[PDB]
DNA sequence: GGTGGTGTGGTTGG
DNA sequence: TCCGTGGTAGGGCAGGTTGGGGTGAC
């Protein structure tokens, strides 16, 4: 996260940590969405270009954290991972479409005020919300600039664009399963999300329930925090029912 | 179920330090 | 230490 | 007005965990 800020203490409980066994590192992040199940980024998973292909007992997923790397004693969660999902029709050759994973825990987590999951959209919120100039929310402990990395989980506000800005910004073809997110260059205000960060939750809080819902997924970029260049994020509503399916099917 | 409302900030009636910035961008 | 700290609360025990 | 038959990829032309529907894109 560039030009985010430090997380408040449970200000983001869904928020999880996509971790290698060995070496022990940092994959990516992702979100808590039941007490079985956890959403991220497929490339985080899968990047056959560069022969990137994780199995399930590759990974841990830790939930409830704020600081990067030191055990929080008697606050996270460490599990074990039964089963992953990667959409049928990601696209890991031209422009990460529909990417997107779910991975299904070994047992169910418990809740608690450090751990918790996110809403997904129904339609009406995501109408209403989905919307050029609405802010919502990324987390991550991805990298601070983009040439370390934070002690903290980061948190970073940003504006859904217009999709005709964010088609022009990037050479990459861009499917109506992504939106992009940034302030523009003469806004003056700054932020992006950056490389680790993929996974994470792009939330918005709706105003007709007080809920956070859970609106895309950090997919990639072009660099992190440069002027006319925009994050790209997973659109959550629009695979929704491939998520509703998996879980339904595979639960 | 209960998702989306975290317990020590929507169960508390309390606000985080940024989040009146998205209820105002709507 | 187990997981940092010229540490003994903290977002958590002792 | 269009959005499947290979593609990220099997087997097949339907459908699946997938070809819907969208701040659509052409
Ligand atoms: C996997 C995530 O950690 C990472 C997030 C980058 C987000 N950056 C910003 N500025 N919001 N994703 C990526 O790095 C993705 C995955 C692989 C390539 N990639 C890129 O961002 C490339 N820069 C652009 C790209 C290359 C090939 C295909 C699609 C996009
Ligand atoms: C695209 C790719 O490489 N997919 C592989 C899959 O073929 C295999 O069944 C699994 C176990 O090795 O790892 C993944
Ligand atoms: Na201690
Ligand atoms: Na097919």
């Amino acid at each position: 996260i560039v030009e985010g800020s430090d997380a408040e203490i449970g200000m983001s409980p869904w928020q999880v940590m996509l971790f290698r066994k060995s070496p022990q590192e940092l994959l990516c992040g992702a979100s808590l969405i039941s007490d079985r199940w956890v959403l991220t980024a497929a490339h985080c998973l899968l990047y056959p270009p560069w022969d990137k292909n994780f199995t399930e007992n590759d990974l841990l997923v830790r939930i409830g954290k704020h600081s990067r790397t030191r055990y929080e004693r008697n606050i996270e969660k460490i599990s074990m991972l039964e089963k992953i999902y990667i959409h049928p029709r990601y696209n890991w050759r031209e422009n990460l479409d529909r990417d997107i994973a779910l991975m299904k825990l070994k047992k169910p987590v418990a809740f608690s005020d450090y751990i918790h999951p996110v809403c997904l959209p129904d339609r009406e919120t995501a109408a209403s919300l989905l919307q050029a100039g609405y802010k919502g929310r990324v987390t991550g402990w991805g990298n601070l600039k983009e040439t370390g990395q934070p002690s903290v989980l980061q948190v970073v506000n940003l504006p859904i664009v217009e999709r005709p800005v964010c088609k022009d910004s990037t050479r990459i073809r861009i499917t109506d399963n992504m939106f992009c997110a940034g302030y523009k260059p003469d806004e003056g205000k700054r932020g992006d999300a950056c490389e680790g960060d993929s996974g994470g939750p792009f939330v918005m809080k709706s105003p007709f329930n007080n809920r956070w819902y859970q609106m895309g997924i950090v997919s990639w970029g072009e660099g992190c925090d440069r002027d006319g260049k925009y994050g790209f994020y997973t659109h959550v509503f629009r695979l929704k029912k491939w998520i509703q399916k998996v879980i339904d099917q595979f639960g | 179920a209960d998702c989306g409302l975290r317990p020590l900030f929507e169960k508390k009636s309390l606000e985080d330090k940024t989040e009146r910035e998205l209820l105002e961008s709507y």
